């Protein structure tokens, strides 16, 4: 078993698809255990300047009680079997997979099916739900992780349904009522824009008898987005009561489609992440990271690499103190440029291996596999063998990621977010500039 | 604001309109803020009818 012929030997993901669009695929494995979950092609990007927050709205009522299954009893039969019932909603898609067991994969779809399809949308359940949505936002407020994050996809995908948050704002939360509810379940939860993903030990043949008894009375056989528009802007929520600055920069990336990702990514593997309970601080191979512990810039750093339907955010986000902030700024762009202007072999080799071990590590679970199983079939429109993702990795070369990095990096005008004490924090011509090099 | 990016451009502008005044005085009319006057010998025996500073 020399890697490759362990990759050959993972198995695959059967993909199937039923009279009402419903694309129904498994994986087959050994396991005792099984993550079954239907993804669906909802989210805030999808979701009007007065809908925003609806698909929030209806993730949290949709396990609260259903038709047949009335409150409670809805959740009795989740924790009667063991099974862990959880749900996410993302800007562009939702999924609702219950962990369970693989012979209560015949009931498990059964609630499935309940769960997205006679939902209950009960108005006292709705108004009980409206404070702890309200109550939630408060919570996240004090997030300042997801708080920056949001203020960065609305500063640089402003006057797009992108901008949108997930939960959306507190006067859509509070204006919102069961009619909104139930038109967008309606309206978005189709059977098309449905996958019904399943890991671990399940059948696909079973899988595809049951989604065809209990699925089977889903919609026949329309919002499709509009391309958003990147527009280099930046936010500066300045507060200095806050004890650390949250900056996050970023640049238009490219989709799920547009195979660039596979050498960005690298790029991105190149210039990793650190925080200070790290390991060997002041000696791993990024120059970012080990400046980073041999002066103790920051607390926190990463690269994230956000891609949407049609475009992306790339770039970095980093956690530093109030007297730090333009020393970072200055190194993260350094990086950045010597990487888009001389990324030499060595440092893509080392950032293959880790985007390799990203992928295959990342893959393990029935959790994560079944995730991976319904994003890539929605995205992707087909889930991408491991095979074929180091292959793609192979492919990538030191000129490759520099062509790509000049592309998508080298003087592009960025999107800034920084929230806490940023006074540090260049302006934005002083940004620019470091958008690009003179040496150059 | 920092200083580089906005001040040194805003100054540049400010150093090419005085060049421009100054060029102009140079090259149309050089002798507009001097006394004709100065262009002659230093003669002690002999007062300018006028006599003012610049
Ligand atoms: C000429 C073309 C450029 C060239 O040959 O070398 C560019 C090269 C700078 O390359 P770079 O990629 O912009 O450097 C980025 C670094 O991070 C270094 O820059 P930084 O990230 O620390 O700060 C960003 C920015 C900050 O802005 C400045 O430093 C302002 C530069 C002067 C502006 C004019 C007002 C102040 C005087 O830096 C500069 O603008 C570079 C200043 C030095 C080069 C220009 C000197 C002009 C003198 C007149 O210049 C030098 O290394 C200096 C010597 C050679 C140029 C002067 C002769
Ligand atoms: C006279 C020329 C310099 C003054 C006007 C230009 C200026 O102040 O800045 C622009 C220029 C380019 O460099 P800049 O983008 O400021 O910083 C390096 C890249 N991060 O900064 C310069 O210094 C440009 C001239 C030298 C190259």
């Amino acid at each position: 078993a020399t890697y490759a012929q362990a990759l050959q030997s993972v198995p695959e993901t059967q993909v199937s698809q039923l009279d009402n669009g419903l694309r129904v695929a498994s994986e087959q494995s050994s396991q005792p255990t099984c993550t079954v979950g239907v993804w669906i092609d909802a989210g805030s990007r999808y979701e009007n300047e007065k809908n925003n927050g609806a698909g929030y709205f209806v993730e949290h009522l949709a396990f609260k009680g259903t038709k047949n299954r009335p409150g409670s009893a809805l959740e009795k039969e989740v924790e009667s079997m063991g099974a862990h019932l959880n749900a996410y909603s993302t800007r562009e898609h939702t999924a609702y997979y219950i962990k369970a067991l693989s012979k209560d994969l015949p009931k498990a779809v059964e609630l499935l099916a309940d769960i997205v399809q006679n939902c209950s949308l009960e108005d006292s359940q709705i108004e009980k739900e409206r404070d702890v949505i309200l109550q939630e936002l408060q919570e996240n407020d004090s997030s300042m992780r997801d708080v920056v994050f949001d203020y960065l996809h609305a500063t640089a995908f402003q006057g797009t349904p992108l901008a949108q948050s997930v939960e959306g704002p507190s006067e859509n939360v509070r204006k919102l009522s069961r009619a909104d509810l139930t038109e967008y379940v309606s309206q978005h939860y189709k059977a098309p824009r449905m996958v019904l993903a399943a890991a671990g030990g399940v059948e696909h043949r079973q899988l595809l008898d049951l989604a065809q008894k209990h699925f089977s009375s889903l919609s026949g056989t329309v919002p499709a987005f509009t391309p958003c528009r990147f527009t280099g802007s930046e936010i500066r929520h300045r507060d200095d009561a806050l004890p650390l600055a949250h900056v996050a920069i970023a640049v238009e990336g490219p989709g799920w489609a547009n195979p660039d990702n596979v050498p960005l990514q690298v790029a991105n593997a190149i210039i990793g992440h650190y925080d200070s309970t790290y390991g060997g601080g002041t000696h791993m191979s990024s120059t970012l990271a080990s400046v980073a512990a041999t002066r103790k810039l920051c607390q926190s750093f990463q690269t994230f690499n956000i891609c949407y339907a049609e475009t992306g955010l790339l770039g970095a986000h980093f956690v530093c103190d109030n007297m730090s902030i333009d020393d970072m700024m200055f190194f993260l762009q350094g990086q950045w440029m010597r990487l888009c202007t001389s990324a030499t072999e060595s440092e893509v080799v080392r950032g293959k291996n880790i985007l390799r071990n990203a992928l295959v590590s990342h893959l393990d679970g029935t959790t994560p596999v079944c995730e991976d199983i319904g994003r890539s079939l929605l995205t992707y429109g087909r889930r991408i063998p491991l095979a074929e993702w180091e292959s793609r990795i192979a492919e990538v070369d030191a000129s490759v990621v520099r062509e790509v990095c000049s592309k998508y990096f080298y003087d592009q005008c960025p999107a800034v977010a920084g929230l806490g004490p940023i006074e540090q924090l260049p302006d934005y011509n002083r940004i620019r500039s470091g958008m690009f090099w003179l040496r150059f | 604001i920092p200083f580089h990016p906005y001040y040194t451009i805003k100054d540049i502008l400010g150093a090419l309109f005085m060049m421009l005044i100054l060029l102009i005085l140079v090259l149309f009319s050089p002798d507009l803020l001097g006394d004709p006057d100065n262009y002659t010998p230093a003669n002690p025996l002999n007062t300018p009818p006028h006599i003012k500073p610049e």
